[PDB]
Order: C-alpha cells, then sequence, then structure tokens
C-alpha cells in the first residue's frame, strides 16, 4: 500500500538525513581543530625517512650495461625527479631566492602564519651534483657501469636536523666534516663481503659536501613554501665486482636522526646492486 | 526369568507371605524386613559422564566455527612459518579464539548442570505415597518404605506402587500405557484368567495408575523383580517434546548462518580480487564468519533457563520440563476447576434441609448440641442414610484431637459426612458393623451417584437396603416420592417448588448441596440368598423416595482474587468447569471475578427485563452458564461460537470427556490452554492441554505424572507467575538478539568503505574478531539477568503464528538504526585521528593503492610532508584501535538502550543489573589491555591510544541513548499509533 509505503520512506528519509547532517557536523566540528598550515602531531613522522630517487621496486637494482632497456626504467625516473631541478624552472626571483653555495645556519623565515603570504625558497643547481646530474653525462653512469642514485631525506614540516657534535663522531671523523651546517649522510656496505666487493664510493653533495646543507630547512609545508626544492645528494658506486649481489646501506647521523629496528626506512635505507655482464 | 504366583490361588497368599489378607502384617516384621529386603527405588541408568557433558558443551553451540577457525589460523601459521620466521600473529590469534571458546563452553556446561541439579533435587522431594494397613489399620507411608508381601489398597488416582496381585477389585480399571501400550480402561478382576501373567487381570505389574474404582492387592514384586524393572525401557525420565522457543532459536540460527556464509563467500572474493594472499582472504573470511554469528546466544538461553527455573523453584512450584516455561508464557485460556483449586478444600455442614424448611448450623467451636431435634424421623432417616452409604474412616489411632484435625483417606464429601454423622449421632463404625454389606458401587464420575447394598437387621428384615447420594437433581429426577413427616406420598409441586426456592437459597451463599434418600427393596423380588451382578440391572434404580438436602461451606483461597483480576488484565480467558451446579458454580464465580461485576448471563437479562429466554438475543450476554448436557449434546460448530463470542465462561456438572471436548475446542481455536486438575478424572485433559497443572497435595498420583507442572503451594497466583516468567523470557530474548545484531554492519561497513571510496583499512581481520570476542559474549548474557518491566502483565498474549521471535523490525532496527550509528561514529574517530596526524578526510579517497604499496616510501601528505610505509601503516593501526575503542563505547550505549523495550531508563533503573557493569567493566579491561599492552608492542593491530580519543565518539553514544528514549517516549505517550505500530519491536 502506497499510502504507508510513503510515510515510512519519508521517515526513513528525514532520519538518514539527520544522520548526514550529524555526522557532516561532528566531521566540520573536528576541522576546526585542524590548523591548514602546521600538522596538529607529528608523531609518526618527526624522525624523517631517507629515501632515494631511482625508486626500485624490491630494493633491487638489476641492469646490464649493454642492454639499454635494463637500466632504461631507472634512466627515465631519475630524470622524471630531476626536470625540476633544471635552471630552466627555477629562473622566477619572485619564489626563488639565490643562497650562497656554501653551507650555512638554518634560516628562520617567520612562525607558521597566514600573514606575509608565500614564503621564498633557496634554488637548488644540478651543477652540484656532478657525475650524476646528467647535464655533462646522459643516461648517468649506467651506460659505463657506475649507478648513481640520489638521496633525499623525507620532508618534515617544520624540522631543523641537528648534526652530530664534533666532541661525538659516530660517523667517519674528516678534516672537512663542517658539522655545524651539513648531515652527514654515509653509504657502506651491508656485512662483510659487501663491504669488501664495494668498490669506491663517491659523493655529490653542495660545495663538495657529503649530506644536506641545512639553510634548505625548516620545511613550511607546500602552502607557504609550494615548490620546495629539498636538498640531494648523490652517490656514484665506480668499480663493483661484476655479476655480484652486492648490499648497500646509506645512512644519516644526527641528534635528531633516529633509527628503528621495524622501519627499516626511517633515518636510513637498504640498496642491493647487481650489474649483470 | 519368569516366576510369579499369578495363577496361584488366594489360599497359598497367606501362608507363603506370613501376612493377613485383612489386618496384614505387624509392626515388628515391618522392622525386621525394612534391614533385610531395602527400599523400593529402580535402579538410574547412566546416561552419561559428566566429561561427555562437558565435551559436548565446547562442542555445543557455535563452538564448530570457532575451532574450525583457530585450526585454519594454526595451518596458515605453519604455513608462513615454514618459508621464512613470518609474523607470530596467527598462532596469538588462535590461542585466544581457543581460550574464548573454552571459557563460553565452560561457562555454558557450569549453567547447564546448575540447571539439572535444582530440577533434579527440586523433583526429588516429592514422595509417593501408599496407603498400607498393619494391624487392622490405615497408615499412609512413603513408596520406599514398602515391603513385598503385604497388602496395599490403590483406588483410583494413585499410581499402583509395586507388583500387587489383586484379591478384592470391585470394577476397577487400570491404565496399562507402561505395561502394553494402551491407555483405555482395563478392568480387573479378582479371578485367576489367563495361565500367561501379563494377560491374567489378578495381578497389576507396577508403573501403572487405576482409573477409577478400587482394589485390593498383594506385593509379590518390589523393585527390578516387576515386569517394568524387567523391562529395559525408561518408566519415566526423558519424554518426546520439543519446545515452540527451540524452533524459533534453531531457525534463527540457521537463517543468520546462511546470511553469514554468504556474506564470508562474497567478501573473500573481493578480498582474493583485490590481490592479497590466500591465507589473509582466509583468515579474513573466518572472522567474518565469526563476527556475523550471534555466538553465547545458547549460553544466553541457558542462563534464562536456569534462571527462571530458580525462580518458580522460589514459588515452591515443580516445572517437569526447563521449557513448559515458555509454553505457560504464552498461555490465553487458563481452564480452571474450582473444587480443590480455587477454594480452601476445607468444608464443614453448615445448613440442612428437611421437612420443607432450612436448618441452620454452627461452622466452628459449637460446643453444644445441634438447634433442630433428633427426634424427628426424617431426620432420623436422613442420619441413617448419611451414616450408611458412606464410606469414610477416621484415621486410627486420633481419637483424641477434635473431629475436623483427624484425617481421613476418602472422598472429602464423604469425610465431611462421616464427621457431621459422628459429631450429631454415635459412631459410624458400629452402624456399618451392624448393617452387613454385600456389595457396593463406589462414586464414578460418569454415574455421578454412589450405590451400596446393605443388609438390613432392623425387624422389618428386607435385607436388600439400596442407599444412593449425589447429585440432588439426578437424585429427585429418579425419585417419585418424597417422606413428609415420616410418611411417603406421591411428589407435589408444592414440594417441587419448596425444594427448588431452598436450592436457591442455599446456592445464594455459594455453598455445594447433596442429595440424600434410601429405599427397601421388597422380600419378594430378591430372597434371602440371591446372585448380584454389576452388568445385570436387578434391582430398579427408580421410584425411590426423597428426603432432604445438606448444605456444604466451600470458601475459596485468599490470594485467588487477585490472581484472576491479574489473569483478565494479561488477557488471559479464565474458564471455571466443575462438576457442581450452575448455580453454586455461577455464585461462586461471581464471588472470586471469574464473572466480572455487572456482567450477567441470559437467564440474569429474562429475568431483569422480565422477558421470554427465547426472545433475548445473545449478544448483550457477555457471561455464560453452560450446564454438562447441554454441552454433551452439542456440536463441535456450535461449541467453537459459543468460545468465540462469549468473553467468561463457567462449565457445569461436567465429566472428563466433556473436559476434554473443551480443551480440544479451545486448542481448535489456535489458543494455548492451562488446565488445572487433581483427581483421576482430569487425566485426559491434563495429558491434552499445552500446559498440564496440579495440586501438590490436593492432587493425585496420576494428576501429578499427567501435569506438566505441579504446585506444591496450591494457589492460584502460581500460574501467574508462572506467566509472568515465560513472559519476561521471551522479552529477555527478544533483548538478546536485538543487541546482538547491531553490530554486524559496523565490522561490514568499513571494508566496503574501503573498496568503493579506496579510504585506508578502517579495520583488519584482527580488529573485527576483537570486537566480537569482547563486545558480542558477556554483554549478551549479561541482558539475561535484566528484570521484568512494569508493562509485563499488561500485554496480550502472543499468538503462535503472528508473533515470532526475531521478526523483520527487529532486524530492520538493529541493522539500519543502532547499527549505522555505531559505524558512523567509529568512521569519525577515524578521520579525526588521520587528520589530527595529517591526512584530511578529503586526501584519504581512492589512497588506499599507493597507502599499502611497500615501494612508496615517501607518500606526499597534506602538508606536504613524506611518510614512510611503516609509519602509515603505524597510523593504520591507531586508526583501527581507535575504531575499535569508538564501537566499544557504542555498545555501551547498545547495551544500555537493549535492556528495556517500552519503558525508559530512569524507570527500570541504570544499576539493578550488576551483571550488564560486570560486562562494561570487563569491556573496559580487555581495551586497556589491548591499547596499552600488545599496543607498547605493536603485534595485532593494536596502538597506543592518546587521552583524547577515547572520549571522540561518546557524543554519537549519547545520541545513540537519546534516539532510543524519544522513540520509546513517542511509542509509550502515543499507544497504538503508526510510531507505535511501525517503530515497535
Ligand atoms: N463422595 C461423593 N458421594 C456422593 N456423590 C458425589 C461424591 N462426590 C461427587 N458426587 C456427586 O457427583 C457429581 C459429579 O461431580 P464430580 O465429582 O464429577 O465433580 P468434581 O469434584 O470431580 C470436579 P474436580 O475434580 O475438577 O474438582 C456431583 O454433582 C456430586 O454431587
Ligand atoms: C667523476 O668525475 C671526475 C671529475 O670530477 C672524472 O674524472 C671521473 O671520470 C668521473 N667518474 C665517472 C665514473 O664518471
Ligand atoms: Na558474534
Ligand atoms: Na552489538
Ligand atoms: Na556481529
Amino acid at each position: 500500500t502506497g499510502g504507508s509505503w510513503f510515510k515510512i520512506l519519508l521517515f526513513y528519509v528525514i532520519f538518514y538525513g539527520c544522520l548526514a547532517g550529524i555526522f557532516i557536523g561532528t566531521i566540520q566540528v573536528m576541522l576546526l581543530t585542524i590548523s591548514e598550515l602546521k600538522p596538529t602531531y607529528q608523531d609518526r613522522v618527526a624522525p624523517p625517512g631517507l629515501t632515494q630517487i631511482p625508486q626500485i621496486q624490491k630494493t633491487e637494482i638489476s641492469f646490464r650495461p649493454n642492454d639499454p632497456k635494463s637500466y632504461e626504467a631507472y634512466v627515465l625516473n631519475i630524470i622524471r625527479f630531476l626536470e625540476k631541478y633544471k635552471d630552466s624552472a627555477q629562473k622566477d626571483d619572485m619564489i626563488f631566492e639565490d643562497c650562497g653555495s656554501m653551507p650555512s645556519e638554518p634560516k628562520e623565515r617567520g612562525e607558521f602564519n597566514h600573514e606575509r603570504g608565500e614564503r621564498k625558497v633557496c634554488r637548488f643547481k644540478l651543477d652540484w651534483l656532478g657525475n650524476c646530474s646528467g647535464l655533462n653525462d646522459e643516461s648517468y653512469g649506467y651506460k659505463e657501469g657506475k649507478p648513481c642514485i640520489i638521496i633525499k631525506l623525507n620532508r618534515v614540516l617544520g624540522f631543523k636536523p641537528k648534526p652530530p657534535k664534533n666532541e661525538s663522531l659516530e660517523t667517519y671523523p674528516l678534516t672537512m666534516k663542517y658539522n655545524p651546517n651539513v648531515l652527514p649522510v654515509q653509504c657502506t656496505g651491508k656485512r662483510d663481503e659487501d663491504k669488501d666487493k664495494v668498490g669506491n664510493i663517491e659523493y655529490f653533495g653542495m660545495g663538495g659536501f657529503y649530506g644536506f646543507p641545512l639553510q634548505y630547512y625548516p620545511y613550511y609545508g607546500k602552502l607557504l613554501q609550494p615548490k620546495y626544492l629539498q636538498p640531494l645528494l648523490a652517490v656514484q658506486f665506480t668499480n663493483l665486482t661484476l655479476d655480484t649481489e652486492i648490499r648497500i646501506e646509506c645512512k644519516a647521523y644526527g641528534e635528531n636522526i633516529g633509527y628503528s629496528e621495524k622501519d627499516r626506512f626511517q633515518g636510513r635505507f637498504d640498496v642491493k646492486i647487481e650489474v649483470k655482464s | 526369568m519368569d516366576l510369579d504366583d499369578h495363577r496361584l490361588s488366594n489360599t497359598e497368599l497367606e501362608q507363603k507371605y506370613g501376612t493377613n489378607i485383612i489386618q496384614g502384617l505387624s509392626s515388628v516384621r515391618a522392622t525386621e524386613l525394612l534391614a533385610r529386603d531395602g527400599p523400593n527405588t529402580l535402579t538410574p541408568p547412566k546416561q552419561t559422564p559428566e566429561i561427555i557433558k562437558f565435551l559436548k558443551q565446547m562442542v555445543g553451540g557455535f563452538s564448530i566455527l570457532l575451532w574450525i577457525g583457530a585450526a585454519l589460523c594454526w595451518i596458515a601459521f605453519v604455513i608462513q612459518y615454514v618459508n621464512n620466521s613470518a609474523s607470530l600473529d596467527n598462532v596469538y590469534l588462535g590461542a585466544i579464539l581457543v581460550l574464548v571458546v573454552i571459557l563460553t563452553g565452560i561457562f555454558a556446561y557450569y549453567q547447564e548442570a546448575k540447571s539439572t541439579n535444582i530440577m533434579a533435587s527440586f523433583s526429588k522431594m516429592i514422595p509417593q505415597q501408599a496407603l498400607v494397613i498393619r494391624d487392622a489399620e490405615k497408615k499412609v507411608i512413603s513408596a520406599e518404605q514398602l515391603v513385598v508381601g503385604d497388602v496395599v489398597e490403590i483406588k483410583g488416582g494413585d499410581q499402583i506402587p509395586a507388583d500387587i496381585r489383586l484379591v478384592f477389585s470391585q470394577g476397577c480399571k487400570v491404565d496399562n500405557s507402561s505395561l502394553t501400550g494402551e491407555s483405555e480402561p482395563q478392568a480387573r478382576s479378582t479371578e485367576f484368567t489367563h495361565e500367561n501373567p501379563l494377560e491374567t487381570k489378578n495381578i497389576g505389574f507396577y508403573s501403572t495408575t487405576c482409573l477409577e474404582g478400587t482394589a485390593t492387592g498383594i506385593v509379590i514384586n518390589t523393585g527390578d523383580r516387576t515386569i517394568i524393572g524387567r523391562i529395559a525401557s525408561l518408566a519415566s525420565g526423558v519424554g518426546s517434546e520439543k519446545t515452540p522457543i527451540a524452533i524459533e532459536i534453531e531457525h534463527f540460527v540457521h537463517i543468520v548462518a546462511g546470511v553469514a556464509v554468504s556474506i564470508d563467500i562474497i567478501f573473500f572474493i573481493t578480498a582474493v580480487c583485490m590481490k592479497y594472499y590466500v591465507l589473509d582472504a582466509i583468515i579474513f573470511l573466518i572472522s567474518i564468519i565469526v563476527a556475523n554469528v550471534p555466538e553465547g546466544l545458547l549460553a544466553t538461553v541457558t542462563v534464562t533457563l536456569s534462571l527462571t527455573a530458580k525462580r518458580m523453584a522460589k514459588k515452591n512450584c515443580l516445572v517437569k520440563n526447563l521449557e513448559a516455561v515458555e509454553t505457560l508464557g504464552s498461555t490465553s485460556i487458563i481452564c480452571s476447576d474450582k473444587t480443590g483449586t480455587l477454594t480452601q478444600n476445607r468444608m464443614t455442614v453448615a445448613h440442612l434441609w428437611f421437612d420443607n424448611q432450612i436448618f441452620v448450623a454452627d461452622t466452628s467451636e459449637n460446643q453444644t448440641k445441634q438447634a433442630f431435634d433428633q427426634s424427628s424421623g426424617t431426620w432420623a432417616s436422613l442420619s441413617k442414610i448419611i451414616t450408611l452409604c458412606n464410606r469414610a474412616e477416621f484415621r486410627p489411632g486420633q481419637e483424641s484431637v477434635p473431629i475436623m484435625k483427624r484425617t481421613v483417606v476418602g472422598d472429602a464429601s464423604e469425610t465431611a459426612l462421616l464427621k457431621f454423622s459422628e459429631v450429631i449421632l454415635g459412631d459410624v463404625m458400629g452402624i456399618r458393623k451392624r448393617n452387613h454389606k454385600v456389595a457396593e458401587i463406589p462414586f464414578n464420575s460418569t454415574n455421578k451417584f454412589q450405590l451400596s447394598i446393605h443388609e438390613t437387621e432392623d425387624p422389618n428384615n428386607k435385607r436388600f437396603l439400596v442407599v444412593m447420594k449425589g447429585a440432588p437433581e439426578r437424585i429427585l429426577e429418579k425419585c417419585s416420592t418424597i417422606m413428609i413427616n415420616g410418611q411417603e406420598q406421591p411428589l407435589d409441586k408444592s414440594s417441587a417448588d419448596s425444594f427448588h426456592t431452598a436450592y436457591m437459597e442455599l446456592g445464594g451463599l455459594g455453598e455445594r448441596v447433596l442429595g440424600f434418600c434410601h429405599l427397601y427393596l421388597p422380600a419378594e423380588q430378591f430372597p434371602q440368598s440371591y446372585i448380584f451382578d454389576v452388568d445385570s440391572v436387578n434391582f430398579p434404580t427408580s421410584n425411590f423416595c426423597f428426603v432432604g438436602l445438606l448444605s456444604m461451606i466451600d470458601p475459596p483461597r485468599s490470594t485467588v482474587p487477585d490472581a484472576v483480576s491479574k489473569c483478565r488484565s494479561a488477557g488471559i480467558k479464565v474458564i471455571m468447569v466443575t462438576g457442581d451446579h450452575p448455580i453454586t458454580a455461577k455464585a461462586i464465580a461471581k464471588s472470586v471475578g471469574i464473572i466480572s461485576a455487572n456482567n450477567e448471563t441470559v437467564e440474569d437479562i429474562a429475568k431483569r427485563r422480565n422477558i421470554a429466554v427465547e426472545q433475548v438475543n445473545k449478544r448483550e450476554a457477555k457471561a455464560a452458564v453452560v450446564t454438562g448436557m447441554e454441552l454433551k449434546d452439542m456440536t463441535p460448530e456450535q461449541l467453537d461460537e459459543l468460545l468465540t463470542n462469549y468473553q467468561e465462561i463457567v462449565f457445569a456438572r461436567t465429566s472428563p470427556q466433556q473436559k476434554l471436548i473443551i480443551v480440544e475446542g479451545c486448542q481448535r481455536q489456535d489458543a494455548i490452554v492451562a488446565v488445572t486438575g487433581d483427581g483421576v478424572n482430569d487425566s485426559p485433559a491434563l495429558k491434552k492441554a499445552d500446559i498440564g497443572i496440579a495440586m501438590g497435595i490436593a492432587g493425585s498420583d496420576a494428576a501429578k505424572n499427567a501435569a506438566d507442572m505441579v504446585l506444591l503451594d496450591d494457589n492460584f497466583a502460581s500460574i501467574v507467575t508462572g506467566v509472568e516468567e515465560g513472559r519476561l523470557i521471551f522479552d529477555n530474548l527478544k533483548k538478546t538478539i536485538a543487541y546482538t545484531l547491531t553490530s554486524n554492519i559496523p565490522e561490514l561497513c568499513p571494508f566496503l568503505i574501503y573498496i568503493v571510496a579506496g579510504l585506508p583499512l578502517p579495520i583488519g581481520t584482527i580488529t573485527i574478531l576483537f570486537i566480537d570476542l569482547g563486545t558480542d559474549i558477556i554483554p549478551s548474557i549479561a541482558l539475561a539477568y535484566e528484570k521484568a518491566e512494569s508493562d509485563i502483565m499488561n500485554r496480550k498474549p502472543r499468538h503462535k503464528k503472528k508473533d515470532r521471535l526475531v521478526n523483520t523490525q527487529l532486524a530492520i532496527y538493529s541493522y539500519l538504526h543502532i547499527g549505522l550509528m555505531q559505524a558512523l561514529g567509529g568512521f569519525l574517530v577515524y578521520f579525526t585521528v588521520y587528520a589530527q596526524q595529517g591526512f584530511w578526510p578529503t586526501s584519504l579517497i581512492n589512497l588506499r593503492v599507493a597507502w599499502e604499496t611497500d615501494d612508496i616510501n615517501d607518500l606526499e601528505d597534506s602538508y606536504g610532508q613524506e611518510w614512510t610505509r611503516y609509519q602509515r601503516k603505524y597510523l593504520e593501526w591507531t586508526g583501527s584501535t581507535a575504531f575499535f575503542v569508538a564501537i566499544m563505547i557504542q555498545q555501551w550505549a547498545d547495551l544500555i538502550i537493549c535492556k528495556t523495550r517500552r519503558n525508559s531508563i530512569f524507570q527500570q533503573g541504570l544499576f539493578r543489573n550488576k551483571v550488564i557493569w560486570v560486562g562494561i567493566a570487563s569491556q573496559v579491561i580487555v581495551a586497556l589491555i589491548l591499547s596499552y599492552g600488545l599496543g607498547s608492542v605493536p603485534a595485532l593491530s593494536f596502538t597506543m591510544l592518546r587521552v583524547q580519543y577515547w572520549f571522540v565518539a561518546v557524543p554519537h553514544a549519547i545520541l545513540i541513548w537519546v534516539y532510543d528514549e524519544m522513540r520509546k517516549l513517542f511509542i509509550r505517550l502515543y499507544p497504538g499509533s503508526w510510531w507505535d505500530k511501525n517503530m515497535y519491536y
């Protein structure tokens, strides 16, 4: 009977409309507590993860230099990421500022407020990533057999890395360490045999320093600092044993930087490389 | 082994057993025999060991699903551990499932064992009595004290205590259903008839009851020696019965299991399509089955029965079947018997009618002789009739206490007449000794009179004095003359008018009236040596001499009127079916409340309007008083019409067959009937009725055996209490089912949202399993302890087919209101967690593919930050834990709102049921153990939660409570409206 069907359907219509209204109202009342500039908590992200650009599936880099298709995907991924680091895209001056090529103290651009609008960002030049920038050598070192991986630190909003103090040097001591404004990053062999057969490793950072400069921090969060360019570190493994499953572990050292056994990509990462013959 | 004295004559009985035929064995002989023979108790058969019941309880209900799920989880753990280390989570989940199924089985076993011990202990103190005769005196002793060789007298209604060889049977009929199989009246004869022990009628073989008459027997076998003890078939114990509530629950569990199977199949197909691991999808399948099925429902029904059995035990009652309570709670017609149930069953002579005059008497504490003169010839003849036709005898050895305190093992009316004759005249025993008796017909309901043949010792030696008593109307119709002033004269209209007006005066007080007459058989017709046969008519039964009437006070019980008022308030039709005259029955019904105030029958309407009875239409009369003959000559269609168109019905002058006809017609009206009876005449009605009720004291052994329930307190309010307990059982089961069905949607919905909208998985397999095993086991049991509401007995009886335990409206409510609201609260807390960590609600759309991609360790959130895969899986675990906590709090709200159906929580009380708070505290404990244990070390998709995430869903729980209270309030304020019709479950 339609006379009662209409009434019960009407009751259901108002009932579900009221339920949806309560749900939406509660969501909105929650969202007024959410800031658009600074996240409420950083429990899960505060220690930034350390990742690489080639974007390899199973933490494996497998390619034969003879066959271009073996490293075609890796080269395409690297160039696709590096498209935004070309000097053509950094030509603008209203948003991009040219800070010095020598590492310096982290620069504060103000508190996270809608006032002052969009902030300015330092420009990162590709020529600093020599031998792996692609400007001098297209397709990087995959043709010759000298793979390049670009190492980046995961973006954390309002994060200021603290490099290790001079008194306590957990990493390899260096005359050129320059700890006040460089976050050290070192790639070593995973185990004894890989350490023996890893070969020479050379690092390309700003001004020949090994790690991430500190003036590129803190990140302000895609709304005050869109088109942000995080510092990059290039690692080339030069000569390594052929037809060998070499495992490489790259680690970032610092006071804020932390490590966990559960998260294998927190403050460090693992790469497996075998160059087929 | 077949060695009996069936063919052996009565002469050897005295010599073989050394017991007298009448006096019997002496007390000293009984003492020595008791220490040598032993008690008369059958060997209790070994049914099943406790370990078998215990294992059955762990394999009873839905425990098979839990066992299979645990086995599959352990197999998956073994498979994944064969390859690599894998995760140590399937073994722990299986351990939890095994622990919970073991705990549920243990609880169910403990509850059913407690119920079984309670029912056995409260069905075992009732003793079987035997009327043994020792030293020419009869004393009532328990059947366990019976020995071999003694003489036992058994009449109608009492079960035969042992293998007795009958030596004196007067038309006695026995039911050999336990022996042969037939319930037909089997006549008994003293003479040896058949060579086979079973076929002969000179011996009864225990486990049988006498249908009518009296029988005297000699015990031959006791215990396992008798035929019923020889055969392995159980005389009593577990019968054949399946309660309709079991059918309803079994149908509900079947349909929910089927729907759960469809759901797990469809989710398993979708999960395989979405590229899950096979073992993971199988565990998800198992979680889908476990969550949907109502585990603990059988435990809940066991708890309800175990509680209500004890609740009726507090009211001093006996229930044979644990689930007869459910049938009693749905009773719509109560066919009660006036004498022995509605009244005190204690009676005293108060008024007497002879010589066209009503004589009053002192009810109690007379302390003086009667007012009326005893020298009158008419009263002397009446006293002689009372003394002769009566068979009652005072209890031997008790002639020191007053007359009323002395007990008799005969008819109650016979007892009262014996007391009156003893207090007004000399010893009745001496009169009976002087008046030699040759043959006598015991009172039977079919005849409605008692027939006796006596040898006259008067100078006018007629030698055959036929004295009868019984129904005044039949006796008057069988009498063509009445003695007035000691002189016989033909019956005239003046005597009839005086008798009728005196009878109305007696009946106006609700008193019972009996008729008494005598006649002297002529000497020419019957010589001194005459052979009398029961079948042969011989002496005429007509043209007797009327004498007068005697009135009998039968006061009712004090609490019966309140019980009747409650029953009529609950929509139960009370029908009085008695063998008394219509006038007294109507007076008693008016006094107690069977016939309501201002309610009148057709005769009352005709009297008050002074119009012809036939001219009066039948519709204006709301009450009727139907005689036995009118019902006897009444077709089934007419009886159905009579029961349909009348509110209050009183049946008078009824026979056992008439009671059976009434019961079967009331059944034909598709109504559940409860019949109360105490005598052997009530057995067919007791068996045919849906619920059988018998009196603890006034009831007979046959009535106790046939009844499905026994009132050891002998009050009508016990029936009201039993109906209330049944209604409470139905309400509590409905509440438990409604609560259980709520949580199905909060578990199924998140996976659907995950598949469709692409949000990261709001809930996992482990979290669904833990919600099931921590929110839908203990509270479901706790709802079985809920008390009855205030409107429990103000509701109409539920129709068997119209009203069902799980109707579609209950499922609609439980799924589409509470389930959806709980899911909305859980999703609110999920969105709160994700937004506070950095992922806004809009960014979570279609984020599923990138979320679980292990390749992407730099997922960009709404603020531009990059997230590692493990970090966002930890975020997923936190969201799942918050969803679990929200669902648990909303289940607290659902449990609060599910303990009532009409009244508010303020009327019922928040802390009345402490087991509700036990379950809530258990949920608090398990939530803390899950969030702070196994969350500090994140193993089972659980992590520690911040303090604010516990209180996010509290407003939604309060909203659930407010909405349910508003619905109940609008139902209460507007009964029978659209809201009441469509929003009531
Ligand atoms: N001991 C007795 N002696 C003589 N007449 C008796 C009697 N007991 C009953 N009657 C008569 O037999 C008639 C039939 O009544 P009946 O005995 O069938 O009612 P009832 O008392 O068995 C109903 P219930 O058993 O349910 O209380 C009555 O009218 C009564 O006068
Ligand atoms: C790296 O750069 C140096 C010059 O800075 C060059 O001599 C060398 O050949 C390069 N190595 C490779 C493997 O490209
Ligand atoms: Na369940
Ligand atoms: Na629930
Ligand atoms: Na459920």
